[PDB]
C-alpha cells in the first residue's frame, strides 16, 4: 500500500481455487479431502484416543504443573512464537482432529464393549475394551479390508484429474496419458477379483482381459510413445494405497491393543492394584503415545502427495508457482 | 565401495603428461620454440597463441576443465576432497572479492579462478551488500568456508580481521572435516600440511618477535607452539631440530625462499606417493600436485625464454 | 484353528521369508537413495519432491510378499 | 496354556522371522539416511522439521510384519 | 494353500522364495542408481528423464519370481 | 504346562530371536546417528534438549518384542 | 494330491533360490554401472547410442535358474 | 527344574538366543559411536557429561534377554 | 521327478549351490570391474575395444555349476 | 558322561550360540574402534587412564553366554 | 538311471560349497584388481604383461573342488 | 569321545563353535586394526609396541574358553 | 557314491564347512591385499616379486579343509 | 561304518566347525592387513621385517581346533 467445521479452512481455499494458471483446476482440494480418515486412523480407547482432549484443553486452557505455558493464542515460545498465532486455523483443525479421532475410537469401543458383539464387557469393574478381540484374525480382517477402500478412491481421483489436465490444458499428450491408463483397469479388476472372491474374474473376465490389455495401449500409441515401460511401475502404486491405509489401520489397531499391555495388564496380569502398578508405566505410556502419533499423520499426506505431485490438481510440484505443500494447505 | 570409475578415467588423463626432458629442454629455448613446445603439449591445445599471457591463461583454462568439474560427479568422500582443493581457489577468490568490496574498488576489478564456486556465485557475492550478506551467499553452496565466514562474522565484519581470523579458523575447520574423511594418507598429509603452513607462517612472521599464540596453526607434529615461538624469534635452530623428519632438507636453511623450495618438494614427494590409490584420490591428488608443479614450471620457463633470462635463473627452481 | 493337518505348518513357516526378504531389501535400498537426497534438499529446494518420491520406490517390492502371505491362508 | 501338534510350532516360528528381518531392515535404512539427515538441523534450527521428516519411512515395514503375524495368529 | 496335505506346502515354499528374493534384488539395484540420480535432476533438468528411464532395467527381477511362483500355483 | 506341549519348546527357541533381531536393528540405527551428531551437540549445550529428543523412533522396535513376547507368555 | 513326495519337495525347494540369488547378482552388476552411467550420458551425449546397447548384459544369471526351473517341477 | 524334557531342553536352548543376539546389537551400536569417541580428549573435555550418557544408550537390548530368561527358569 | 525315487531329488539339491553362489559372485565381480571400464569408454572411443576385452572375465564362475549339472541331470 | 543325558546334549548346543552370536558382534565392534584408536595413543600415554575407561565396552557380550552355559550345566 | 543313497546326497552339498564359495571368492578377488588394471591397458602394452599374468592368480581356489568332483561323480 | 556315546560328541560340537565364532570375531577385529598398524612404526618406533599390544585386545574371547575346556575335559 | 550312510552324513557336514568357509575367506583376503599388489607397480620395480607374494598368500586356508576332508573321504 | 558310528561322525562334525569358522575370520583379517602391507616396504626395507610380522597372525585360530582334536584324539 502507498456444516461449519468443513467450511472453515476450506472457505479460505475457495480463494486459492481462484488463482489461475491453466484451464485445468488449481490447488485447494487437500483440506476437505483429508479429514475423515485423518481423524479416522485414530480408533482408540479410554487411555489411547479419549484423553487427547486434555491436550486440546491445554491449547485453550493451558498447564502449570511443570514449568510455564500461559496462552496458545498468545503462542509464546522456545522456537518461533509467531507461527503459533498464525496456526489457529490449524488449532481448529486439531481440536476437531482429536474430537473426531476420539469418536472413531468410540466407534471402536462399540465393538470392544457390549457382551453380545464379542466376549467383551458392557462396562466392567476394570475399564472398557478389556480382553481385546478386534485383533482376532476374522474381526481384524474386516478392519484391514476397511482400509483398502480409501485407497481405491485415490486411484480414480488422480488419473481422472490427469484426463482433466489434458482436457483443460488442452494437451492431448496429457489427456491420453491420464485416460489411457484406465483402459487397462477393467483387466486389473479382473485379476484381483479371481482371488478376492476367489472367483469372479481372471478366468471369467480374464477372457475380457485379453481385450482389455490392447485398449490401454491404443492412445499411448497415439502419442507414439517409446515411453511404454512405465506402466509396470504404475502397478506398484495401487498396492501402495492399500498398504499405507493398511498401516494407518494396523499401527492404529496395534496401538489400541497396546493399551491391553498398558492398562489391563503389564506386570502381574493387572487387576485394580497391580493394574495401578502398571500406572507406574501408565503415565509414561501417554507420552510415548504422543511421540508416535506425530509420525502417523504424515503417511496420509505422503500418500496424498503421490497423487498431487503426479500433477493431479496441483501446480506446486517440484517448484512451479505456488509453493511447498507443507506451507500451502494450512489456511 | 567404488572409486573404479574415477580411477580409470584419471589414468587416461595421466596419459597427456609430459617428459621430464621438456622442462630440461625449455632451459635453453627461445620464445618461439617455447610457444611451439607448449602448444605440442596438453595445456597447449588451448594456448591463446603468441605471447606470455597466452601461456598463463592456457594453464588456468586447461586446469579449469581437467580438475575444475571433477568434484561433482558423484559425492562420496573423495568427491568432497576434490571439492576442498577447488574450494581453496574459491577461498582466495572470496578474499580478493572481500578486499575489492572493502577498499571501494568495484566489481570490475576482480577476476577469479575456477572452483566449486564459480562466477555467478561470486557475482552475487560481490553484489551482496553486507558482510552478513556475503556469508549468506556462501551459505548458498554450503561449505566449511561458508561456516567459517558466518562464525567469523559474529565478532567483526570488516576485511582484514575477517580474513586473518578466518584463515586460521578455516584451517581448523578443514582439519575436523578431514578427520571425518578417511584416507590415512590425507590424514597424515593434513597434519603435515598444517606443519608446512606453520613453518612458512612462522618464517614470514618471524621478526615480529611475538608469541606463537597469535597465529600458531594447529595439528603440528614436527611443530608445536614452542618451536613456532622460537622461529618467530629468528631461530633457524628450530629447523635444525629437523632430523629424520620428512622436512629434513629444511635443516641448514636460513631464508624463506630456500625454505619454500624445500617444502614444496617435500610435500610433492609425499603427494606423489598416493599413486594407484585405491580410492583414487591419492592418485588424483598427486595428478593435481604434479600438474601444479609442472604448471608452475611452464610459466617459469616461459618467462625465462620470453624475457631472455639466464638458464641459471630457473635451473634452481625447476628441480624437485 | 488350534492343531492342524500336515499342511499348515509348511506354508506358515515359509510365509515369513516372502515378507521378510523384500522388506529388508527395501530398507537397504532406501538407505543409499535416502542418504543421497539430503545434500540435494538443502541446496536445491526445487528438486525435493523427487527426492521424497525416491524414498517411496523400493517399497512396492514388499507389498507382493504380504500378498503371497494372504493367498496361502485363503483356501486354507 | 493352549497347544496343538508339530504344526503350531511351525507357524509360530516363521512368523517371528518376518517380523525380525524387517526391524533389522528398518535400522539399516534409518542409519545411513539418518546420518545424512543431520546437517540441516546443525546449521538450521528453523529447517529442523525436514530432518525429522526424513526418519519415518522404513518403520512401515515393522507393521507389515505385524500384519502377516496377525493372520497367522487368530487361527493359532 | 488348502488344509492338510504335504504337497500344497511343498509348492508354497518355492513360491515365497521367488517373490522375496527378487523384490529385494530390484531394490538394491534401484539403490545405487537412484543414489547417483539426485545429481541428475541438476545435471541437466533434461536428465531427470534419463534417470527415470535408467531405473526400469533391474525392476524385471521381481516379476520373474511371480511367474515361477504362479507356475507352482494353478495345480489344483 | 511345565512340561507341556511339543509346541512350547519349538516356539521357545524362536522367542530369543524376536528380542535379538529388533535389538540388532535398533543398535545399528543408534550407531550411525550417535556418531553423527558429535561436534554439533558438543557446541550446542542448549541442544542437550535437541539431541535428547532427536534419537527415538527406531527404539520402538524393542517394545514390539515385548508385545509378541507377552502374547506368547500366556500360552506357555 | 494329498501328500507330495520328499522327492517332490527337493525339486521344488532349490529352484527359487536359483533365480533369486542370481537376481541379486544381476541387480548389483546393474547398480554400479547404472550409477556410473548417470554421469556418463550427462556429459557424453556422444556415448548415448553406444550406451543404449552397452548396459544390457547382467540379467542372464537369472535365466540359468529358469531353464533349470523348466526341467524341475512339471513332474510335481 | 531337574534334568528334564527335550521340550524343556528347547526352552533352555532358546534362553541363550535371546541373550546372544541382543548383545550383538549392543556391540555394533557401541562400535560406531566408540570410533567417534577417540577424538573426544581433543574435542571437548566439556562433553564429559555427554560422553557419560551417549556411550550408555545401546545397552538396553541385553536387559530384555535376562528378564525373558528370568521368567523361563521360573517356568522350567 | 514327481513323487518317486528317493535319490534323484537328493543328488539334485547339492548341485545348486555351485551354480547359485558362483552366479552371485559373477555379478559382484562384474560390478567393480565394469564400474572402472565405463569411464575409460566414456572418454575414449578407442577404449570400446579395451573395455570389451576386459569386461568378460567373471562369467566363468556360473559355468562350473552348470557343467556339474549337465552330467548330473537326467538321473531325474 | 558316557552317553550323557538327553537334557545335557540339548542344553550344550543352545548355550553356545549365546556366547558365539554376541562374540561376532563384539568383533565387528572392536574392529571399528581399534582402527580409530591409533592417533590418540600416539598423542598421549597420559590420557591412558581415561582411555582405559573409554575403550572397554564390547567385551561384555560373550560373558552373557558363559553365564548361560554355567546355569544349564551342573547336570552331568 | 540310478537309485542310490545318503552318501551321494551329503557329498553333493560339500561339492557345491567348495566350488561355490571359492567361485564367489575368486570373483571378489578379481573385482578389486580387475577394476584396477584398466587404465594401464589404455596406456600400455608394457603393462599388458602385468595385466595378463596378474589377473590370473586367485583362480586356483575353484580347481581343488572340481578335481574332487570329477573322481566322485558318475555314481553321484 | 570313544566310538561310543553320542552325547560327548555333541558337547564337543557346541564347544567347537565357542572357539570358532570367537575366532571369526577376532579375525575381523584384527583386519581393520592390523591395517592401522603399518603407520604405527612410522608414528613412533616406540609406538610400534603400543600398536602391537592394542592389536591383541579382541583376541581374549577364545582364551578363557581353553581354560574352561580343560575344566570340562574329563566330565564326558 | 554307492550305498548310503547315516554316519556318513554326520562326517560329511563338518568336512564341507572347512573347505567352503576358507574358500570364501581366501577370495576376500585376496581382493583387498591384491589391490595392494597392483599398487606395487607404482611403488617399486624392486617390489615386483613381492607384488606376486602378496597376491599369493591366503589360498592355504581351503587346503587345510581338504586334508581334514582326506581323512573324512574314502567314504565314497 | 553303519549306525552306532554316528558318534565318530559327531566328533567329526565339530572338528570342522572350529576350522571353518576361524578360516573365514582369517581371510578377512588378511584382507585389510595385506592391503596395508605395501606401505611398510616404502617406510623401511627393515619394515619389510615388520611386513613379515604383519602376515601371519589370524591363522593360529585354525591351529586351536587341531590341538583340541589332539588332546582328545583318536577315540575317533
Amino acid at each position: 500500500v502507498y456444516n461449519p467445521p468443513w467450511a472453515k479452512p476450506f472457505e479460505l481455499l475457495v480463494s486459492f481455487l481462484n488463482t489461475p494458471k491453466y484451464g485445468t483446476f488449481d490447488p485447494t482440494p487437500v483440506v476437505p479431502v483429508f479429514f475423515p480418515f485423518w481423524f479416522g486412523m485414530i480408533v482408540g480407547d479410554i487411555g489411547y484416543a479419549l484423553l487427547f482432549y486434555l491436550v486440546g484443553r491445554w491449547l485453550s486452557g493451558y498447564v502449570k504443573r511443570n514449568e510455564p505455558l500461559v496462552i496458545d493464542l498468545f503462542a509464546l515460545k522456545l522456537k518461533p512464537q509467531v507461527i503459533g498465532k498464525l496456526v489457529h486455523i490449524l488449532n481448529w483443525m486439531v481440536f476437531w482432529t482429536v474430537v473426531w479421532g476420539v469418536i472413531y475410537g468410540e466407534f471402536f469401543g462399540t465393538f470392544l464393549e457390549h457382551l453380545g458383539v464379542f466376549g467383551t464387557p458392557e462396562h466392567p469393574g476394570l475399564i472398557p475394551i478389556l480382553i481385546h478381540r478386534i485383533d482376532t484374525a476374522k474381526t481384524a480382517n474386516l478392519l484391514i479390508l476397511l482400509s483398502v477402500a480409501f485407497g481405491v478412491v485415490l486411484v480414480f481421483f488422480g488419473l481422472a484429474l490427469r484426463a482433466y489436465l489434458g482436457l483443460k490444458h488442452r494437451h492431448m499428450a496429457h489427456f491420453w496419458e491420464g485416460v489411457g491408463y484406465l483402459g487397462g483397469l477393467v483387466g486389473v479388476l479382473a485379476l484381483a477379483a479371481s482371488y478376492l472372491g476367489n472367483l469372479q474374474a481372471g478366468w471369467l473376465q480374464g477372457l475380457m482381459y485379453l481385450g482389455f490389455g490392447v485398449f490401454l495401449l491404443a492412445v499411448l500409441m497415439s502419442r507414439i510413445w517409446l515411453m511404454i515401460p512405465e506402466i509396470f511401475t504404475q502397478a506398484g502404486h495401487i498396492l501402495s494405497h492399500i498398504r499405507i491405509y493398511a498401516v494407518g489401520a494396523a499401527g492404529g489397531i496395534l496401538a489400541g491393543l497396546l493399551t491391553d499391555v498398558g492398562f489391563a495388564l503389564a506386570e502381574r496380569l493387572g487387576l485394580l492394584g497391580v493394574l495401578l502398578g502398571l500406572l507406574v508405566a501408565g503415565v509414561l505410556h501417554l507420552l510415548i503415545l504422543l511421540l508416535t502419533t506425530l509420525g502417523h499423520m504424515l503417511q496420509p499426506i505422503r500418500l496424498l502427495w503421490v497423487e498431487f505431485f503426479t500433477k493431479f490438481g496441483f501446480y506446486e510440484e517440484n517448484g512451479r508457482p505456488y509453493r511447498p505443500f507443507k506451507s500451502v494447505r494450512e489456511a | 565401495d567404488d572409486f573404479a570409475y574415477l580411477n580409470a578415467r584419471v589414468r587416461v588423463r595421466r596419459g597427456t603428461l609430459l617428459k621430464e626432458s621438456f622442462f630440461q629442454e625449455a632451459l635453453d629455448l627461445s620464445f618461439a620454440d617455447f610457444l611451439r613446445l607448449l602448444s605440442e603439449t596438453v595445456y597447449g591445445g588451448e594456448l591463446a597463441g603468441q605471447g606470455l599471457p597466452d601461456v598463463d591463461r592456457a594453464v588456468l583454462r586447461t586446469q579449469a576443465k581437467l580438475v575444475g568439474d571433477l568434484p561433482r560427479l558423484v559425492t562420496g568422500e573423495a568427491r568432497e576432497a576434490v571439492r576442498l582443493l577447488l574450494l581453496r581457489n574459491d577461498l582466495h577468490n572470496l578474499q580478493a572479492l572481500l578486499r575489492a568490496k572493502a577498499t571501494g574498488r568495484p566489481f570490475e576489478e576482480v577476476l577469479l579462478l575456477p572452483g566449486t564456486l564459480r562466477e555467478e556465485v561470486w557475482r552475487q557475492a560481490y553484489e551482496a551488500q553486507d558482510p552478513a550478506g556475503m556469508a549468506q551467499v556462501l551459505a548458498v553452496p554450503g561449505h566449511p568456508l561458508a561456516r567459517a565466514l558466518r562464525a567469523v562474522l559474529r565478532e567483526t565484519q570488516d576485511l582484514a580481521r575477517v580474513e586473518a581470523l578466518l584463515a586460521k579458523r578455516f584451517f581448523e575447520d578443514v582439519a575436523k572435516a578431514a578427520k571425518g574423511l578417511d584416507q590415512p594418507a590425507l590424514r597424515d598429509y593434513l597434519a603435515l600440511e598444517v606443519d608446512a603452513e606453520n613453518l612458512r607462517t612462522a618464517f614470514k612472521l618471524q621478526g615480529s618477535g611475538l608469541a606463537p599464540d597469535a597465529f600458531f596453526l594447529k595439528g603440528g607434529r614436527f611443530v608445536d607452539r614452542v618451536r613456532f615461538a622460537r622461529l618467530m624469534e629468528g631461530d633457524y635452530a628450530v629447523l635444525d631440530e629437523l632430523s629424520g623428519t620428512p622436512f629434513s632438507g629444511l635443516s641448514g636453511v636460513r631464508d624463506l625462499k630456500a625454505l619454500e623450495r624445500g617444502l614444496r618438494c617435500v610435500l610433492l614427494k609425499e603427494a606423489k606417493k598416493g599413486v594407484q590409490d585405491p580410492l583414487g584420490v591419492g592418485l588424483v591428488l598427486a595428478y593435481v600436485k604434479e600438474r601444479e608443479w609442472e604448471a608452475v614450471r611452464l610459466r617459469l620457463l616461459a618467462r625465462r625464454a620470453y624475457f631472455g633470462l639466464p638458464r641459471a635463473q630457473v635451473e634452481e627452481e625447476v628441480v624437485c | 484353528a488350534a492343531s492342524g493337518g500336515l499342511d499348515r505348518g509348511l506354508i506358515a513357516v515359509g510365509m515369513g521369508l516372502a515378507v521378510g526378504l523384500a522388506a529388508l531389501g527395501t530398507g537397504v535400498a532406501q538407505a543409499r537413495i535416502g542418504a543421497a537426497g539430503v545434500g540435494a534438499i538443502a541446496e536445491d529446494r526445487s528438486n525435493f519432491g523427487t527426492a521424497l518420491i525416491f524414498l517411496l520406490l523400493p517399497e512396492t517390492l514388499v507389498i507382493f510378499g504380504l500378498l503371497i502371505a494372504f493367498i496361502l491362508n485363503g483356501r486354507l
